[PDB]
């Protein structure tokens, strides 16, 4: 109650900090990117062969 | 009373690796064209070992 | 009752934000 504005500030801080290291060209969803290679190699085998 | 309780748990195994064309065919040259008529099937057993 | 008992004390009334005016029973 004594340190709320600083409290905000830091939170608001943060939040934009999360937005810019999301633009920066990161590789953080390298998990998501991965199931999506998976399928599409399995099912391009099973075109292949 | 204070006691002291061991639990022991698994982490890994060990990483092992074959050459497909070794244990097929091993150094046969008619072995290996033959095996080429079934497509990709040696470099996908490669990768899942991976 | 609001007294001493269930209540702490920090501080002044100056930098809380919504502070109100009221007073705190003592039981002597
Ligand atoms: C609640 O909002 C009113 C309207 O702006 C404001 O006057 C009051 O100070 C606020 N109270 C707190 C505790 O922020
Ligand atoms: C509480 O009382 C003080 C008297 O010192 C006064 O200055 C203050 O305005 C009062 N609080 C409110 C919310 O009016």
């Amino acid at each position: 109650y004594e340190n709320q504005k600083q409290i905000a500030n830091q939170f608001n801080k943060a939040i934009s900090q999360i937005q810019e290291s999301l633009t920066t060209t990161s590789t953080a969803l390298g998990k998501l990117q991965d199931v999506v290679n998976q399928n599409a190699q399995a099912l391009n085998t099973l075109v292949k062969q | 009373s204070i006691s002291i309780t061991t639990e022991v748990m698994p982490v890994s195994m060990a990483k092992t690796s074959v050459d497909c064309n070794m244990y097929i065919c091993g150094d046969s040259t008619e072995c290996a064209n033959l095996l080429l008529q079934y497509g990709s099937f040696c470099t996908q057993l490669n990768r899942a070992l991976s | 009752i609001i007294t001493t008992d269930n209540t702490f004390v920090s501080g002044n009334c100056d930098v809380v934000i919504g502070i109100i005016n009221n007073t705190v029973y003592d039981p002597l």
